[PDB]
């Protein structure tokens, strides 16, 4: 530990040209690190772009609006149904999440501009998908470079059709990762959607109205969270973005408390609703029994004796269930070591659920986290564990070779590398087409999934009996 | 709740009563959802001919495309060369996506870098990114060649790739003799296949253009094979296999079948196999060059004919019975090798399968889509089976291609009810499978959503999907299949007849209702 | 009525109102059918564990067997020899049935003759039938060898095949040196696999028993391979393929892959390929003999060891990862050939497929049936995949085989809820998939009737059939598949994961009901 | 040309040893032939056995009875769901046709006999399949050879359980083909089932009661026949065997006329119902429009003016429909030549349907016909066409090489031979999983099927382009 890890870091860095070496050195730390800087060229970052942050994660999930990937065909096609932000709807009729609406830029649009094309496709969207409740235009790289003004088109056509049309300047060259796309996306909700019902007073509020902020319902994750808060007597008026509707977001100014799960993507709009509407916000964690209990009790303390009593009833009901899960799976995973690399929340947030099954996270890191995320990580990780920010493919392979974790949890571009190396791998973005992993019902699925993969018979067979 | 002995994943957990009630309350309290009756009304309207007319009048909006963009193809072309790194000069989000798109289809590592051009490079150009990019990639991942393409950012700001690579070498960032072929691959022109072509022609110019006086056409006695954008490992393998059965010397130029199928044996291999730089430099000396997918290899044909002086044979993609025959006969002619008894047997075994399976295939109607060359090969083979390719859609197809296929359709009684659509997409095709319902769709995984929509109108209207194409993401390992040669023809026929028979059994499984026709023997 | 432009076959023609009415009227007026409410009551009773206990108490009645009779096996053994005519001494009805059974599975000609013993021959024996039969077959069909087996008629009346053939030779009906191997194959002993064993041992004796004096074990430096009753062409194909990759000299004894896959090229080939008489005579000179399917090659093992003195390796059927590894390592030990780089990679590629697909396979429950060796190999591969072989049925298994499989099951956490059934049939299996419902059945086409019965109880009780085995009559060309080696394991893995994923897609295809989990990527 | 076919016959026969040669010469004729004799040993007959004739074709179809293949496991298993004798029922609870019930004889049963075992499995059938309405035991070869007495087991268990148990001694060594099994099966129906309601006067007869005798409902064939007869105003009280129930068999004594389609398999019981119950029977043919019209008018003439009016209404109703079928398909098949080989009816009975599409049957023959079937064939075939009784594989391949027919229609053991030789082949037993081919709705399918196969694109692809 400590000394060995710093030896590992300097050894791995010795392959870089010095500019790369001096930068990367600042982004690898033993639990001290800088974050949210640009990626060094040619080093195979795992990062995505601002469009992924805006279209892929904040806006894409809003189910009754249509989201136009404006620009060429690639980005909307590669992002089509790649993220499992679940929803209830009749797709193509009143819900549209898994579809790919695009302006498919050809060269005439790069030359003349795509603004007249946007206006004519907004009309085509209205005739062909009448039940849509709003449109957003997600800008891909060419839109800003080319000098288009999607704002003008959105205001003019919005007015003409009495429709919410949100311009989103999330062109992939902005920022340094998916992170600025969250910020651009939060500011687009603020400026074009969130204030629509400010002078409207017909929503009958109750003292227990809440909204889940920053849960994109991967595999139903927000549904497994919502049921617990409402069993505790709260009313969730909104779900921000996973299975979200536009009226839920417009109704969010009316709630009593904003419950932030993903701090990185949604802290901007939460800060705004506290300033303008006086609504308080609090961060929580529904990964694994320990954290869910901690969170249910902290949320309940913000209300009164009845919500606090129902909180204990909920904890008591689920207690036999999560205890049966740890009794079955913890003896099977006790003392196993995990290395993680994910985006901007889950690197620190799933650690408590890993510990509930007796596992130890020996290394974690984020693609696009900022320093306040790493401050929060500090606490959750043990001393002498490895931290890496915007890890390169090379560094991640080298760190794995030296540390030899029993399980690696990261994304699809990392999966097949480590499986060929014989390390059990679980996808901690898409949940490997399994889940939910939130709440108590998700803990049960998390636990059997870590077990099925870490203890799978296929791992014992990687070397031929002759070599 | 969960029973610990029977853990439920999202399906079927959210069908539990408490969840069902919670979702109903969410909807009713806060979603301001349209009434179900209006939803049904609009769904039935989207299945009609009126809706279809409106849908076909679209000029600006594309919905559910059936193509990707240029640098995706360039990356696949680059992956086919020995120890090379695909490098896309532009912005990084693109590379993340390209990599995931192929990881999902091959269920394999897809290595590719970006040089991360940001905001300020839009004002000042991406030169420094190319310099440090190349240098860092070279030292960190140790490729023997870096193959450069471009994202639309770098295209719109007009970065001169050529000057940038030359200046990287000039400043000493990469060795002067280090292979750095390039190609401008604009995501706003053509599609992924154009990117494959542009990248291949760029690598071909790099190892050959300024060396031509040394070359004699025919001296190495080999035939060059250019695969095109290919995503079935079995297609690369069957071409090499038949050419080796013939005793024909060849060079498959861009060969990714090793990097896209490494053994899981305790170590990750970043590079494996591929066409060598030596094969690329020696490629002018071949007898001739055969392009397996000619309709998206136009730039490459112009270069191999113009510079290498090879008389590229006018051959269709080697799909189905006739075009595999014509391919074999042309290869025999060019190389003087006789077509061996093995391939003559294999041909007859395919013809034998066609005679055993023809009564179930006859007159079956299909809607299908995919890339230009794949689509016409499938159309051809369908006609050879006596099936009717009723809706033929190729989003990235062109006018001349459409003419070729319409002529192929006109030379057959089975092409009489068929229309070719170019520039049209899967929302356009969704309408066609409702208004002129086929028996099956042959397509990629996006087609699963069209099948979902047809079943919602009714089981009698469901059009089943047969997955053949790219990308297939919801089934495992079908990328190992073959669609070319007699081998691939045999696989397509088996999948088609059995899809028909599985649907017949599903329809006749009803006890005392339809099972009078549930035959043990078919 | 028919509309000339859309002719309806039996399904859906008889769903037309006038036919529905006509059939309702037939029932009501003349059939004196039990009321539907009683039919449903008895149907539900047949799904219960109470019904199951009485079902398993049967000792005299067999219902839907999963085996056939001895001469079927003998004919397939005989078809594996060069220009050999299978000849079954006994009554002709049997031969018409054996030929049709294989015709339907291979969709190929199956040539076999009878010597048509009738009633009068029961009273007097079938000697004259043997004498004229052999003579007529030789002259009309020009076999180089006639291989004789028997029907139960001939078995019960006690015809001495040896004496009858010897008398045919003495009286000049067939030439003294013309090869006429024989084997008694009573259908009331064992099953079709016993008939293959009996025929093979009879052919082996014929060519080697009297010649042993000059044979030295190892002098031809080959390994003999005895395939057993095998009905997948890919299995003969893959064994030969891997041994050639290793440079191993071998002799496949009984090889029908050419006669069961002739080209449709304008002529019918009655005979093709096959093991030559010269190879059977030279077989004692091999280094050793490997039995690919040992549990039904008992008689053969005793002859190969007792007369040819080969120490037959104790190897399981080469199915799955571990048993293909063992097979290749034993072949290497015997021949002194290294396992080549190609095969180590093929192994790693299978292991890579298992790592990709493991989350969907883990804990999936299967009911399965078939012959002893195929079944244990499938059980073994299912355990390696992390699946649970909950109901293992082998109608023609024996006590020692069951002991072996229970040992295999005991060795894995995934064998804990599995039970092996010998002597039980498919109506016994029907009850087990109702009372302890698995996720899927892996079996032959008779399994379709069990899927039909489970769907009638309700869609949530339906158990889908995954067709692997013999006979498969309701799908085309699956007999070309492979179940042995890494190749066969790869194909089975792909069929299993994809059958699971198609069932999940079906269950999540309902719009706004279950399609939240209808993922594009799985 | 007569002489050409005659020399073709001598030529082919040269290959045989004299015994075989002299016998086979008697079985090949230009139209004069003999039939229903022993198959010559070793010559690869297409014929089956007496069990195939009894279990496989007459009894197997009866849907609510359970049929036991008594003997070893082969026969029941190879015949399990091979023939497409369609029925409406809930299989395994009240209907049992596609299931295989067997006594799976082991050696202890050959040595000690299988009668106690039969008794114990009738008890097991009764516990596990309570709604069955009768049991038949179809003997396989060893039952007779070992001296068992299945009649005593059936009578004693039948009386004990008050249920019809029918012993059938259709052991495959009996006879020379499936034919004697028809006869054995017809006599077992006569002796153990048909007379059950002779003292029962409660069935309300009408003047128009009829029964379809010898239609096994292959692909629905009997349903497509029945509908026309009932549109003509007749009441079909029974369907013998295809979709047939035991009470319909027992009610056949009450009909006014028996309509015989398959004469070979059912003429025996028809003769019996006439001698014992006075019921007349007539032969008919529902293959192609010409024969269905001819038959409909012949059947109607045995009744009165209202039924004859209804006959002309039915004929006028379907006239646009079959005319549409020939307008589409006859131009596609005109002048094509067909060679057939099937069992004991369809060799002559489908010829008119081929002629309605302008095709020419240049060769036909039967596996198990008798000389009265040949007498009937004389009239249906052309001048100088080839007739073959019990053709050997060798003879049939040789005849096709010379005659070069455009289409061959025969069974599954012949299918793949001729397809490899490049001749279009249609299965004329199982209809190649298509059908019905009976009646006017069947002609539409028949026509479509001959066309899809004769004019299929694959037949032009048998020679490799470099092989010329
Ligand atoms: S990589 Fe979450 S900040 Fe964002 S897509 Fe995954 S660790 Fe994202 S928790 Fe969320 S749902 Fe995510 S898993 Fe914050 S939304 S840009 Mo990739
Ligand atoms: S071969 Fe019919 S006398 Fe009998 S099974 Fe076919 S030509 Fe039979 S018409 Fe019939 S339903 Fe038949 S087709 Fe008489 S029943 S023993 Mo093989
Ligand atoms: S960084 Fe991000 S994903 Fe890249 S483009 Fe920019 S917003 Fe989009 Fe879409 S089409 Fe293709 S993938 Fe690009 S090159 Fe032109
Ligand atoms: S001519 Fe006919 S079919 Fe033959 S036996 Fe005899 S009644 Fe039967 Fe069943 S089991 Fe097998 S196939 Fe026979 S050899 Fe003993
Ligand atoms: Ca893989
Ligand atoms: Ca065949």
């Amino acid at each position: 530990s400590r000394e060995e890890v710093e030896s590992l870091i300097q050894e791995v860095l010795e392959v870089y040209p010095e500019k790369a070496r001096k930068d990367r050195n600042k982004h690898l730390a033993v639990n001290c690190i800088i974050s949210n800087k640009k990626s060094q060229p040619g080093l195979m970052t795992i990062r995505g772009c601002a469009y992924a942050g805006s279209k892929g994660v904040v806006w894409g999930p809003i189910k009754d609006m249509i989201h136009i990937s404006h620009g060429p065909v690639g980005c909307g096609q590669y992002s089509r149904a790649g993220r499992r932000n679940y929803y209830i709807g009749t797709t193509g009729v009143n819900a549209f999440v898994t579809m790919n609406f695009t302006s498919d830029f050809q060269e005439k649009d790069i030359v003349f501009g795509g603004d007249k094309k946007l206006a004519k496709l907004i009309d085509e969207v209205e005739t062909l998908f009448p039940l849509n409740k709003g449109i957003s235009v997600q800008s891909e790289c060419p839109i800003g470079l080319i000098g288009d003004d999607i704002e003008s088109v959105s205001k003019v056509k919005g007015a003409e059709l009495s429709k919410t049309i949100v311009p989103v300047r999330c062109e992939g060259f902005r920022g340094v990762s998916q992170s600025l796309g969250h910020h651009i996306a939060n500011d687009a909700v603020r400026d074009w959607v969130l204030g629509k019902r400010d002078e409207d007073t017909t929503f009958a509020s109750t003292p227990y109205d809440v909204a889940i902020i920053g849960d994109y319902n991967i595999g139903g994750d927000a549904w497994s969270s919502r049921i617990l808060l409402e069993e505790m007597g709260l009313r969730c008026v909104a779900q921000w973005s996973g299975d979200g509707s536009i009226s839920e977001i417009e109704l969010t100014p009316k709630v009593k408390l904003n419950l932030v799960h993903c701090y990185r993507s949604m802290n901007y709009i939460s800060r705004h609703m506290e300033e303008k509407y006086g609504i308080p916000w609090m961060e929580y964690n529904f990964f694994g029994p320990t954290k869910t209990i901690e969170s249910l009790r902290a949320i309940a303390a913000k209300f009164d004796e009845s919500i606090q009593k129902k909180c204990e009833e909920v904890i008591a009901k689920y207690k036999p269930e999560w205890e049966a899960v740890v009794a079955k799976y913890r003896p099977r995973l006790e003392g196993k070591r995990v290395m993680l690399y994910i985006g901007g929340l889950r690197p620190r947030h799933v650690i408590g659920a890993y510990e509930d099954l007796g596992m130890e996270v020996v290394g974690t890191g984020y693609e696009f986290a900022h320093n306040d995320d790493y401050d929060r990580t500090m606490k959750e990780m043990g001393d002498s564990t490895l931290l890496y920010d915007d890890v390169t493919g090379y560094e991640f392979e080298e760190f794995v070779k030296r540390i030899k974790p029993d399980l690696i949890g990261s994304g699809i571009k990392e999966k097949f590398i480590f499986q060929k190396m014989g390390i059990p791998f679980r996808e901690m973005h898409s949940w490997d087409y399994s889940g939910p992993y939130h709440g108590f019902d998700g803990f049960a699925i998390f636990a059997r999934d870590m077990d099925m993969t870490l203890n799978n018979p296929c791992w014992k067979k990687l070397q031929a009996p002759w070599e | 709740s969960q029973q610990v002995d029977k853990i439920k994943a999202s399906y079927p957990l959210f069908l539990d009563q408490d969840y069902k009630d919670m979702l109903a309350k969410k909807r009713d309290g806060f979603e301001e959802k349209y009434p179900q009756d209006k939803i049904d009304e609009v769904f039935q309207w989207t299945t009609t001919k009126e809706y279809q007319e409106l849908n076909f009048q679209r000029e600006a909006l594309t919905v559910n495309p059936a193509k990707a963009c240029q640098p995706l193809g360039a990356v696949l072309c680059a992956l086919g060369f020995e120890k090379t790194m695909p490098y896309v000069h532009g912005s990084q989000g693109c590379v993340a996506y390209f990599r995931s798109y192929f990881n999902r289809h091959f269920r394999e590592p897809v290595s590719c870098v970006s040089d991360s051009m940001t905001e300020d490079a839009a004002v000042f150009g991406g030169q420094q990114n190319m310099k440090d990019g190349l240098q860092n990639c070279k030292a960190t991942y140790k490729p023997d060649m870096i193959a450069v393409s471009t994202t639309c950012m770098a295209e719109v700001i007009g970065d001169d790739l050529n000057a940038f690579i030359n200046n990287s070498k000039k400043e000493g960032f990469i060795p002067d003799e280090f292979p750095v072929p390039f190609a401008h691959t604009p995501s706003f022109v053509g599609s992924h296949v154009t990117g494959w072509d542009n990248m291949f022609e760029g690598i071909a110019r790099y190892f050959t253009l300024k060396s031509m006086d040394d070359k004699v056409v025919g001296s190495n006695k080999k035939i060059n094979i250019v695969p095109g954008f290919e995503t079935y490992l079995g297609n690369f393998r069957v071409i090499k296999r038949m050419l080796s059965e013939m005793g024909v010397g060849y060079s498959l130029l861009s060969d990714p079948e090793e990097v896209l199928d490494t053994p899981a044996d305790g170590q990750f291999r970043m590079y494996a196999g591929g066409t060598t730089q030596e094969e690329m430099k020696d490629a002018p000396n071949a007898l001739n060059t055969v392009l397996l997918q000619p309709w998206h290899l136009e730039k490459t044909k112009k270069f191999v004919e113009g510079t290498w002086k090879h008389e590229v044979p006018k051959l269709n993609i080697p799909m189905g019975l006739d075009w595999t025959d014509e391919f074999l006969m042309k290869v025999s002619e060019i190389s003087g090798q006789p077509i061996p008894a093995s391939l003559t047997k294999e041909r007859g075994r395919l013809v034998d399968m066609m005679t055993d399976s023809h009564t179930w295939l006859h007159g079956k109607r299909f809607a299908l889509w995919g890339d230009p060359d794949f689509v016409m090969g499938l159309v051809k083979f369908l006609l050879e089976l006596g099936c009717e390719p009723v809706h033929i859609l190729c989003h990235n197809g062109n006018k001349r291609w459409k003419k070729a296929v319409d002529a192929i359709l006109a030379a057959s009684p089975y092409g009489k009810n068929a229309t070719v659509y170019i520039g049209k997409d899967l929302w356009h095709l969704r309408s066609l499978v409702f208004t002129d319902k086929p028996d099956f769709m042959i397509g990629n995984s996006y087609g699963k959503f069209i099948q979902r929509d047809t079943l919602h109108k009714g089981k009698e209207f469901e059009v089943p999907l047969i997955r053949i194409g790219f990308p297939i993401f919801d089934r495992h390992h079908l990328h190992r299949s073959t669609t070319l040669g007699y081998e691939g023809a045999m696989q397509i026929l088996t999948t088609l007849v059995n899809s028909i028979l599985e649907r017949l059994d599903e329809e006749t499984r009803g006890m005392q209702a339809t099972d009078y026709n549930h035959d043990l023997v078919r």
